[PDB]
């Protein structure tokens, strides 16, 4: 490092995989009806 | 014309929060509802004062916020210099009931160095010898003042204001005017008060303290009278002030700086000794030649 | 200027150069943040299987 | 060989020639001393912004320091404060750590926001 | 000397200001991205299109 | 005070020390005559395109 | 004076180039902005979407 940093990300990969997975849960079980 | 004195009048310096005071108007411009973001000398918020009551004498240093108590016109006179005496040029002050009174060269102070008043007053025994000098310049309650002295110019704020309270500071706000300028400049290091009168006076509170650069953050009004102010390397709250150039500050996170851990010490190195040369042989020879 | 005091006061008489510089970084990774937010958080509960 | 910073233990390996290494763009990543011919490594120390963390000027008037991507050993007027504690994102101090699950109202980072009940 | 240290900071400031405005070039053509990724997500997963 | 444009008649008030106001970025928006002591303007004559 | 005028005038040349620079990254991002309201105001406002 010369003076540049680089920051993490607000969200972890556990926390986008977690969004992910209620989706695909959501979209299995409920169909398009739970994005009304 | 003055001699030596017998009650050492010697009390230790008592301490008191300095709390927001010694703010001043830097520069002669007007301004309307802006916050204009300044860096100067002054004192800053939250310190203690060195809080005196025969009269020691103090470094000059940068600056000094002399500020003092009274009722009915107390205080009269300042002496400044870096010797104090007729080898060098000193400064004379005296204040009374008209603006200012200054007489700007050498003068001999002795151990006791007073005016004196005469009961209808008539006396000055200050000093005893006056060589040569050029310029001299004629023109309950808490009189705050300010002495500073800026490449050649010595500049004297002040203000006047009505107390209550008996012992500690104001818990209020109130900014300094320009009130005298000097184009003149010595290498001034130190200075004394003058006492009033054989002298009879111990309740003579006068607070000291000192200036530091630093910035600050003033706010004026729609008539150009400061009245706010907010110190920049206090706390980490009012650095978000200062670097927003707001007084009120939203919920959020808001970077202000950077930091950097900083080097201890040396340990610089070199090859290994080896391969001595050959003057054990030169130095402890058998025969010279 | 890597730790050096001259080149400091030579880059200030240069103006407010790197104020809008960490600004524009700094909208560079807000502008991240919201991106990754708006594409993934679409739902508001979290389901399971 | 002029530089600064902190010299650990190395583990790597010099054949018998050379003086010292170095890993990309012609920075200096250890050093073999010349009098114990042993390897020692170099790493600047650190540095990071700071930020502030305040629930609002009008509500209070309290805040969190936070120290980016900073160890909690060498953090030094906030040397002590409240309890400091340590996170992926930095040394966060004036704040306390709390083992139950809110909403979020100021994104901290690395997952993990604070916010006011003091300050949490 | 301060002319030396005139010229470094005159080439590594046009440096920095060359990679600043190749960074926001690149964060708009990502963020063009990214809309268009979320459109994806709200039309073709939450629904049939 | 060297500057060129129109002087008007204002209502500003001055504290009796100052000399010449502004509004913002260092422009010069009122000026004290020495001599009357009285609160002028200024505003540069107009251009255009 | 002729080497004082250029700096001034090399300086002066650099700010506005990045304020011109910056206007049209913002307009280009604006009319995007636009695009999508002209889209929504004639799918939404002139027919069920
Ligand atoms: C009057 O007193 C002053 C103060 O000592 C003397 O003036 C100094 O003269 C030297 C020599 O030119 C200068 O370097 C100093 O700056 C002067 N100081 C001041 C305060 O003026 C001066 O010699 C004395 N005599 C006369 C006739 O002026
Ligand atoms: C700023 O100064 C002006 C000049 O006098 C003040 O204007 C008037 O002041 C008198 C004296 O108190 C009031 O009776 C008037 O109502 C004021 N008129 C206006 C239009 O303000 C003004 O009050 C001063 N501003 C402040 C905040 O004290
Ligand atoms: C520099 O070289 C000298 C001689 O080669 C080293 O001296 C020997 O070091 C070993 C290892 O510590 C000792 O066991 C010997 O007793 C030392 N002998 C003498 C005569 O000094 C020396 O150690 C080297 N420098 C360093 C820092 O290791
Ligand atoms: C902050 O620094 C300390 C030491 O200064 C680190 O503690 C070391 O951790 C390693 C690996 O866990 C151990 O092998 C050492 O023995 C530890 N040293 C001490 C003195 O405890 C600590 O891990 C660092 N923090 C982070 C987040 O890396
Ligand atoms: C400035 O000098 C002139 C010289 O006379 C004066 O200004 C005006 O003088 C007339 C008389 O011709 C008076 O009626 C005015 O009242 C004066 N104006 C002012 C503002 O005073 C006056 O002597 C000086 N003015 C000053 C010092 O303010
Ligand atoms: C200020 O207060 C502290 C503690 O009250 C005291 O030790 C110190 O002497 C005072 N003065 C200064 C200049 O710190
Ligand atoms: C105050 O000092 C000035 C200047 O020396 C003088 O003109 C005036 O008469 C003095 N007034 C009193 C009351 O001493
Ligand atoms: C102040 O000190 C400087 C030191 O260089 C000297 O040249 C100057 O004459 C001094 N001024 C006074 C008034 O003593
Ligand atoms: C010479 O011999 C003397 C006697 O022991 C000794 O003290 C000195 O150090 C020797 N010097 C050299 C150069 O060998
Ligand atoms: C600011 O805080 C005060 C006290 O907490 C509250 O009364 C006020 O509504 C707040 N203002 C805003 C805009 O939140
Ligand atoms: C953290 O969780 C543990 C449970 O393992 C609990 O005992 C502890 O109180 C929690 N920390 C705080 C600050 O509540």
């Amino acid at each position: 490092f010369n003076g540049l940093t680089v920051l993490p990300p607000l969200l972890t990969d556990e926390m986008i995989a977690q969004y992910t997975s209620a989706l695909l849960a959501g979209t299995i079980t409920s169909g398009w009806t739970f994005g009304a | 014309q003055c001699v030596n004195f017998t009650t050492r009048t010697q009390l230790p310096p008592a301490y008191t929060n300095s709390f927001t005071r010694g703010v001043y108007y830097p520069d002669k411009v007007f301004r309307s509802s802006v916050l204009h973001s300044t860096q100067d000398l002054f004192l800053p918020f939250f310190s203690n004062v060195t809080w005196f009551h025969a009269n020691p004498v103090l470094p000059f240093n940068d600056g000094v916020y002399f500020a003092s108590t009274e009722k009915s016109n107390i205080i009269r006179g300042w002496i400044f210099g870096t010797t104090l005496d007729s080898k060098t040029q000193s400064l004379l002050i005296v204040n009374n009931a008209t603006n200012v009174v200054i007489k700007v060269c050498e003068f001999q102070f002795c151990n006791d160095p007073f005016l004196g008043v005469y009961y209808m007053e008539s006396e000055f025994r200050v000093y005893s010898s006056a060589n040569n000098c050029t310029f001299e310049y004629v023109s309950k309650n808490l009189r705050e003042f300010v002495f500073k002295n800026i490449d050649g110019y010595f500049k004297i704020y002040s203000k006047h204001t009505p107390i209550n309270l008996v012992r500690g500071l104001p818990q209020g706000f109130s900014a300094l005017e320009p009130l005298v300028d000097l184009p003149i400049g010595i290498n001034i290091t130190r200075f004394q008060t003058l006492h009033i009168s054989g002298w009879t006076a111990g309740a003579a509170a006068y607070y000291v303290g000192y200036l530091q650069p630093r910035t600050f953050l003033l706010k004026y009004n729609e008539n150009g009278t400061i009245t706010d102010a907010v110190d920049c390397a206090l706390d980490p709250l009012s650095e978000t002030k200062c670097t927003l150039k707001s007084f009120t500050v939203e919920k959020g996170i808001y970077q202000t700086s950077n930091f950097r851990v900083q080097p201890t010490e040396s340990i610089v190195r070199f090859p290994n000794i080896t391969n001595l040369c050959p003057f054990g042989e030169v130095f402890n020879a058998t025969r010279f030649a | 200027c890597g730790d050096s005091t001259e080149c400091s006061n030579l880059l200030l008489q240069y103006g407010s150069f790197c104020t809008q510089l960490n600004r524009a970084l700094t909208g560079i990774a807000v502008e991240q943040d919201k991106n990754t937010q708006e594409v993934f958080a679409q739902v508001k509960q979290i389901y399971k299987t | 060989l002029t530089g600064t910073g902190v010299l650990t233990e190395s583990n790597k390996k010099f054949l018998p020639f050379q003086q010292f290494g170095r890993d990309i763009a012609d920075t200096t990543d250890a050093v073999r001393d010349p009098q114990t011919l042993e390897i020692l490594d170099i790493t600047p120390c650190s540095f990071g912004g700071v930020s502030v963390i305040t629930p609002g000027t009008n509500t209070s008037n309290q805040v969190a320091v936070l120290y980016q991507g900073v160890n909690c050993t060498e953090v030094p007027v906030y040397s002590t404060g409240s309890n400091v504690f340590q996170t992926r994102a930095g040394c966060l101090i004036g704040a306390e750590h709390v083992n139950n699950s809110y909403e979020c109202d100021i994104p901290i980072g690395a997952g993990i926001c604070a916010s006011y009940q003091s300050i949490i | 000397a301060e002319v030396q240290i005139d010229r470094l900071i005159t080439g590594r400031l046009q440096s920095l200001q060359t990679y600043v405005t190749q960074q926001l070039i690149r964060a708009a053509e990502i963020r063009a991205s990214a809309n268009l990724a979320a459109t994806k997500m709200s039309e073709c997963v939450l629904g049939q299109s």
